[PDB]
RNA sequence: UCGGCCUCCGAACGGUAAGAGCCUAGCAUGUAGAACUGGUU
RNA sequence: GUGCUCGCUUCGGCAGCACAUAUACUAAAAUUGGAACGAUACAGAGAAGAUUAGCAUGGCCCCUGCGCAAGGAUGACACGCUCGUGAAGCGUU
């Protein structure tokens, strides 16, 4: 189905709609995401970190073990720290074409040059390892329209505008890396208005974990095939001696040792 | 290690007629897990609406479990019977409900509790209700029957109090000064209203029915000869009789125009005493208001 | 726990339908009217059938032992399945194997 | 008088313990609630 | 309010009709209680000599993370239970 979420907020009052000019969008965009970060800050109380205006994060002091330990972040918040600083460049190269400072020209290089250079301008590959595919297609598309255009009387300067291309990889990529992201995001908000589930859904048993979980449930079968022979009386069940018998006779086995105890009943 | 209290997610909220107001014809809106409960936390069903017209919007404060529990109003929070305190009413009939301070223990016996009433029928104010029939002795001379509408007169006016409410009569808030801050009656606390704890407005109302000679009598020396100003000659023998009958037997019953004194003498002195009790100006006998006093 | 706003990518919805078994995937409408019994004599009746001057010696005379690869036969012997792993044949196989 | 093939490219965790407490921030409320006094040997 | 009137009757208003229909936590508040843990002092790194890799397990112990991942000192913390004295019950004298 279609389930036009724009309609669905179109529906509620809180969202009206309006007629904007695009730049002032980008820049409306902008300052929401960097209150949106300063926000994200103030709420863990992270005031000894600082965002810069082009999307930098930096330690306003040093940190103890506890700040240094405490603010350790995850790839979706640095990530769209990083999308919101590379929107804020377009954003940036936008503005300043809209007061004349570049030339047209100049503004389809800049988003050429923006487009062929995004892992050489931003940290994309620090929090998602995938997008060295975007940006080696967008190094061929770069590659494919400079060995095109450089064909007459042009050289290898520094003016060749294209940016269709590389507008298509990325916001494809866009439309698929939106939903991980609402995910990752909501999971991230559920963690800091819901807190933790310390004990939560119970872990996996991991590789790390193979040989202590089996033998707690070898321990947990000895319990369960030892809990069942027992007659009516025997307040001594000592099932701690009879767990040392059976460590014992592991280790002598791990020793060839010929483990016996002569007390101990037969089955 | 996975336990917690659930959410009061309900309608139908158990409110005063004072707080409910006097329209009948009632618009409403209703949060589903907007706010909190004062008490014990948990996430209930928010119940707003404007009963009148000078309103505050009032809504609804602590959690439908607790008003379950209380049998209060879930906005004044004041018991729903007599329109009186808990403490009040705590102090009148039974107080050894009570409720832990600890916030563990609380929200664990809150659970314990709130499976007891989902395991119950539903419309019941817990256990007391079985020993909280025998009503009417005191607390009935004080309490509210009618819809008190100055305690649902909105908030007061902050700006103007400071003397800059430019909104003027647009502003919805009371523009009138304020109450004393001195006064120990403004503090209320929300929590100690709800526990039955040192509630400035119980101790006012119970120094109130401290007052009032409503069943002291006695003023015969040994006497069970108790005359009744007030009668007259509205009230006879007959009256005193009847009175007395299911007190036991009458020792004497006149009437005497002369001193308009209904004479009431049960044969029993705790039977007749306790018909000067009642008719120690809290009795009307034969149309004739009785006032209880030496015969 | 019908309050939780946390979701890992295993709890997205997926393999949401449940195919059902076909009369080629032994439906249960002939599961009843077939009797397995008689499919399990012809069946085994099928694995049953189914089943089946001067001169020298010898150049190879100076030697001390004659013919010592007279009873040497394997056959069976590693097919006989020991649950013991200290004599488990596979294991003696393993350490020759892994061990110079 | 004769053909072309071109892997890759970086981040965190893992080290500069843990605990403890006192005054201090940030942040949560914009609330519910004030009832007062009379009859006879 | 606007639109309209077999208007009242002046050409203004009024009268009638028509449609117009119940905003809002309402504060620009007042006050209310918890508070990062920086500072100082406090403080001392598991495995019986030292040097110590670790995975657990526990629950009203939590942090970081998107976690059914991994770290947080292995994140922290998490032993001591075979004879007389009598008692009552029933059986024997
Ligand atoms: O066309 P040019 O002006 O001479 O520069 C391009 C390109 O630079 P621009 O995108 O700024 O134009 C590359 O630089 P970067 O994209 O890495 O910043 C670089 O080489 P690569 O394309 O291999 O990355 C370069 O040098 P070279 O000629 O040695 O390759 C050359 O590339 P072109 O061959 O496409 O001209
Ligand atoms: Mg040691
Ligand atoms: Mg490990
Ligand atoms: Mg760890
Ligand atoms: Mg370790
Ligand atoms: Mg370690
Ligand atoms: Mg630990
Ligand atoms: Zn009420
Ligand atoms: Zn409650």
């Amino acid at each position: 189905k279609k389930r036009y979420l724009f309609r669905s907020f179109k529906a509620t009052k809180f969202f009206q709609s309006t007629k904007l000019d695009w730049v002032e969008v980008g820049l409306q965009v902008c300052r929401q995401g960097y209150n949106m970060l300063n926000l994200l800050i103030h709420r863990k109380n992270l005031n000894y970190l600082h965002l810069d205006y082009n999307f930098n994060l930096k330690p306003v002091k040093t940190l103890t073990t506890k700040e240094r330990k405490k603010s350790r972040f995850g790839n979706a918040f640095h990530l769209c720290r990083e999308v919101l600083r590379l929107t804020k460049l377009v954003v940036d190269s936008h503005v300043q074409y809209r007061l004349g400072n570049v030339d047209a020209f100049q503004l389809a290089d800049g988003l050429q040059y923006i487009f062929a250079h995004v892992g050489q301008l931003t940290g994309m590959y620090r929090y998602k390892y995938k997008l060295m595919r975007q940006i080696r297609m967008c190094k061929d598309l770069k590659h494919l329209i400079y060995y095109r255009f450089n064909t007459g009387p042009v050289g290898k300067g520094p003016g060749c505008g294209f940016w269709a291309a590389g507008w298509r990889v990325w916001l494809f990529f866009m439309r698929g890396i939106t939903p991980l992201l609402e995910r990752w995001l909501g999971n991230l908000l559920a963690r800091q208005f819901e807190g933790r589930h310390s004990k939560g859904v119970a872990k996996t048993v991991t590789k790390q974990r193979v040989e202590s979980h089996f033998d707690l449930e070898l321990r947990a079968a000895v319990m369960h095939d030892i809990l069942d022979m027992m007659p009516e009386g025997i307040k001594q069940n000592k099932a701690r001696t009879i767990l040392q018998h059976l460590s014992e006779a592991w280790r002598c086995w791990k020793a060839n040792i010929p483990w016996k105890v002569p007390g101990l009943p037969t089955p | 290690t996975y336990n917690r209290q659930n959410w009061e997610d309900a309608d139908f909220p158990i409110l005063c007629q004072t707080c409910l107001g006097e329209n009948p014809y009632i618009r409403m809106t209703k949060e589903k897990y907007g706010k909190e409960c004062k008490i014990c936390a948990r996430p209930f069903t928010v119940f707003r609406w404007c009963p009148g017209v000078r309103m505050r919007f009032k809504k609804t404060e602590v959690c439908q479990t607790c008003s379950k529990l209380k049998n209060v109003c879930q906005t004044c929070l004041l018991d729903l019977e007599y329109g009186l305190p808990i403490q009040v009413r705590d102090a009148g009939l039974s107080f050894k409900d009570d409720m832990p301070k600890s916030d563990v223990n609380k929200e664990y016996y809150t659970q314990n509790m709130e499976r007891e009433i989902s395991n119950s029928d539903g419309t019941r104010p817990v256990g007391m209700l079985g020993k909280a029939t025998s009503t009417s002795d005191m607390l009935l001379k004080l309490a509210r029957t009618t819809p008190y509408y100055k305690r649902n007169r909105p908030h007061i006016c902050s700006f103007w109090v400071k003397g800059e409410c430019k909104r003027g009569e647009e502003c919805p808030y009371r523009h009138e000064k304020p109450t004393d801050p001195d006064d120990p009656l403004a503090d209320q606390n929300i929590k100690d209203r709800y526990y039955g704890i040192n509630d400035p407005v119980a101790d006012k109302l119970l120094k109130r029915a401290s007052t009032m000679p409503r069943l002291d009598p006695p003023e015969d020396k040994t006497i069970t000869t108790l005359y009744v100003g007030g009668l007259g000659d509205t009230i006879t023998e007959t009256d005193l009789r009847n009175h007395f009958y299911q007190f036991g037997e009458i020792r004497t019953i006149t009437v005497v125009q002369r001193q308009q004194c209904a004479f009431i003498q049960f044969a029993t002195r705790q039977a007749a005493e306790v018909a000067a009790e009642k008719s120690f100006n809290k009795l009307i006998v034969n149309g004739r208001r009785l006032n209880v006093k030496w015969g | 726990s019908q309050l939780s706003k946390q979701y890992s990518s295993r709890d997205l919805p997926s393999h949401t339908k449940i195919k059902y078994r076909q009369t080629t995937q032994d439906a249960p409408e002939e599961v009843r009217n077939r009797d397995f019994r008689r499919e399990l004599e012809e069946r085994e009746r099928a694995a049953a059938r189914e089943k089946n001057f001067k001169v020298k010696r010898r150049w190879d005379d100076d030697v001390v032992f004659k013919n010592c690869a007279k009873g040497v036969d394997d056959q069976k012997k590693d097919k006989r399945f020991v649950n013991d792993t200290l004599r488990s044949e596979f294991h003696k196989k393993f350490m020759e194997k892994y061990i110079k």
